[PDB]
């Protein structure tokens, strides 16, 4: 079992909707590298 | 829900301070009587030092439990990206 | 069963042994970086003095773990919590009207005190 | 201080003889970031932000985001189908055991009622004997009274 | 960011399969030709022993750390709640302790009161004859 610097993404209802967009991604990310 | 000296359902369970085990109260007092011992780690435990607030809790179902839920969705399909990569 | 910080239902429960609590592992972390002591009996603990399964069924009908369940948790922490705030509030002035009648019922019993004996006291002198 | 309540056997009119008293004297005495920001503001307006329905929005012969959107819900599906096969595997069995831990938590919580209610009678039974003999003392002082007031008329 | 002998930013970042520890190609190469041991704990290790590269392969160099913040901002709520239900709880005793004694020190007066009034009557119907 073998840096760390925290995210501090910007100035809450938004951030609900940015995850939403990065699953979004993210499967849409995976999908096409399965076609491929 | 099970003694783990024993193996049955512990109607008294107190938990040990040197080993966290939940332990029936009548069995480990008997162990702690025999030799002031811990019976799984074999560390010094004492009748006092075996235990037996405010905020009320619900039962853990499908907010944390949901967090931990997507890491197990996203760390599977980071393992169905390897199987495409290697491939 | 429960945790004693949260109320929720541990995964990794660790106990601390200058108090013998059961709390889960992250959030008896957050506290002793915080404020190096117990949260219960504000004793001196440390991360190195804490000593170290649950099922939930998902439902059949598990889009909803991202839509409609999360909404739920966020919804249910936030009309809680300012219900809560609501319920804080209210006590504190009760609170109020408590000691203010409190005092008040102390006056009475200061006030007649002095009526009772001495009109006692004026039966007594009656006799002679 | 000293109300008798279990000897006293006081009427619903001297309660509000009592408090006409009470309310005559009443009468002249008389850690967060920006996530709290959030949430407050969210339960005060009782209105929740809106989550992305977009997925069960989506039609065919459409245009090329909503070629993103279709192949989204491709995607939905399979990791549906994929999660309902591990429960169908699981069977209730997995169901079935986290029933068995709620009977045990819950069985704690009627032992904890058990101990709360022996403790409270408990206070209540070592104030009965207190009342009991607080009446005695009581009684044998108005009758020592009642004595004394009609004997000393009776030498004048 | 760190090498654990020297203390500078590593460039080639190696380490030792026996103690968990990044170092750096070059000083851990040279403790291993000086003695044949591993710097941090003592114990035995070689030249083939090191893992020498970066990692990175079928990899490709966001998400995850949205999940982590969503536990952090949790990691508050939860510690507010209970310092907000410990002085719901606690003025809750002080509510009831004061409430149950008022309405006992409210029968003090109406015992009082009763007493008061019976030595009233009982001067003046002796006063007057």
């Amino acid at each position: 079992e073998i840096a760390q610097q925290a995210s501090l993404t910007e100035s809450i209802p938004n951030l609900l909707t940015s995850l939403q967009n990065e699953w979004d991604a993210i499967m849409l990310e995976n999908f096409k590298l399965r076609s491929t | 829900m099970l003694c783990a000296i024993s193996g049955k359902v512990p109607r008294r369970p107190v938990l040990s301070p040197k080993s966290r085990t939940i332990f029936e109260k009548s069995l480990l007092e008997q162990y702690v009587k025999d030799t002031g011992n811990d019976p799984i780690t074999n560390e010094p435990l004492s009748i006092e030092e075996i235990v037996e607030s405010a905020q009320q809790a619900s039962l853990t179902e499908s907010i944390p439990n949901l967090l931990t839920s997507l890491q197990n969705e996203w760390d599977a399909i980071m393992l169905e990206n390897f199987k495409l990569r290697s491939t | 069963m429960l945790c004693a910080i949260s109320g929720k239902v541990p995964r990794r429960p660790v106990l601390s042994p200058k108090s013998r609590t059961i709390f889960e592992k992250s959030l008896l972390e957050q506290y002793v970086k915080d404020t190096g002591n117990d949260p219960i009996t504000n004793e001196p603990l440390s991360i190195e003095e804490i000593v170290e399964s649950a099922q939930q069924a998902s439902l059949t009908e598990s889009i909803p773990n991202l839509l409609t369940s999360l909404q739920n948790e966020w919804d249910a922490i936030m009309l809680e919590n300012f219900k809560l705030r609501s319920t804080l509030d209210s006590l504190t002035k009760k609170l109020s009207t408590v000691m203010y009648e409190r005092d008040a019922a102390k006056l009475v019993a200061a006030q007649l005190l002095m009526e009772k004996n001495e009109d006692s006291k004026d039966l007594p002198k009656s006799s002679q | 201080m000293d109300g008798l309540s279990f000897v006293d056997k006081i009427p619903d009119g001297y309660k509000n003889e009592i408090d006409q008293l009470v309310k005559k004297e009443f009468a002249n005495i008389k850690a967060d970031n920006s996530v709290s920001t959030l949430t407050n503001a969210l339960y005060t307006e009782y209105l929740k932000q809106r989550n992305n329905k977009k997925r069960r929005t989506p039609d065919f012969n459409d245009d090329d985001d909503t070629l993103f959107l279709e192949e989204y819900r491709r995607k939905y599906p399979r990791i549906d189908t994929s999660r309902y096969i591990p429960n169908e595997s699981s069977e209730v069995s997995l169901l079935g055991i986290v029933d068995s831990y709620l009977k045990h938590q819950e069985i704690v919580l009627d032992t904890l009622l058990p101990q709360t209610v022996s403790n409270q009678w408990r206070i209540n039974n070592d104030y009965i004997r207190q009342t009991c003999t607080i009446v005695e003392e009581m009684n044998i002082q108005q009758r020592k009274q009642i004595n004394d007031l009609e004997i000393y008329r009776k030498r004048l």
